[PDB]
């Protein structure tokens, strides 16, 4: 019968791919040490103090 | 060598691996759970 | 991606971006149709609105609600959560958990 | 004119909705034992589950 030539419309209606929330970066002890360059072997030595006995 | 040559081994990386303080971890997706790696249980050094 | 620091393998795995799409279609025609002879229109019908039109509009409204119900009920559910009538709450907690692990937003549920 | 769509994920899965259904442990025939009025009579049987749902 009748034939009509029409576009293919593309819409965005707010359907996104579902992704998780990020919570772990804030709960972890971050950057107590920074001077990793300027230390040999890219390693900072952390000193644990001494405990003795009587 | 030459600038066009492939990147050679960094002495800093060699020393870093020799010190053995780079954290190794259990494979999260492995089943059954893997045994703890050797470095993950190495004692603190007596000095430095 | 991630790579080891100071690794002599200086190769980066290039990420790829894929946009997806789905089509929404207009496909059904809902109707309510009536016919009245001239005798019925002249004699039997007293007031046209509440005796003809309002039932017709109610019919279309109920058929539309049926359309929506068939949409909701015929949807492709991979698995159905079975409610134990003796202990019904764990089923709904399971449903909430299934939509939580799928990262479905917690509002407008 | 009406149109409806179920919105699924990019890999084909449907995770934006969840269906739940009541479990049925047994069914019964409503009315129990019965006798037909005539030899050629008919009766419509009704079956209910343990929740009382018409199944």
């Amino acid at each position: 019968a009748h034939i009509f030539v029409k576009p293919e419309l593309v819409a965005e209606i707010g359907v996104k791919q579902l992704q998780r929330e990020i919570v772990l970066p804030g709960l972890v002890w971050t950057n107590p040490l920074t001077d990793f360059g300027g230390s040999k072997n890219d390693t900072i030595t952390v000193r644990v103090p001494a405990i003795t006995t009587a | 060598g030459l600038i066009s040559d492939p990147v050679e081994v960094d002495p800093i990386q060699v020393g870093r691996d020799e010190a053995g303080w780079v954290q190794e971890l259990r494979d999260r997706e492995a089943w059954p759970k893997q045994e703890v790696p050797e470095q993950a249980k190495k004692p603190a050094k007596v000095g430095n | 991606n991630r790579r080891d620091l100071r690794d002599p393998d200086r190769t980066v795995i290039a990420s790829e971006l894929v946009e997806h799409s789905f089509g929404v279609t207009l496909d059904k025609h809902v109707y309510a149709a009536l016919k009245f002879t001239d005798e019925q229109r002249t004699l039997d019908i007293r007031d046209y609105t509440k005796q003809v039109l309002m039932p017709q509009v109610s019919a279309v409204a109920y058929e539309l609600e049926d359309y929506i119900a068939e949409l909701i009920e015929g949807a492709p559910y991979e698995e159905t959560i079975l409610i134990d009538p003796a202990d019904t709450v764990p089923a709904f907690i399971t449903a909430d958990q299934r939509m939580g692990e799928a990262n479905v937003p917690t509002d407008s549920r | 004119f009406t149109g409806r769509k179920v919105v699924t994920e990019v890999d084909g899965s449907f995770v934006r909705a969840v269906e739940l259904q009541l479990q049925a442990s047994s069914i019964t025939i409503v009315g129990g034992a019965f006798a037909l009025a005539t030899t050629t009579g008919t009766k419509q049987l009704k079956v209910r589950d343990d929740n009382g749902t018409d199944v």
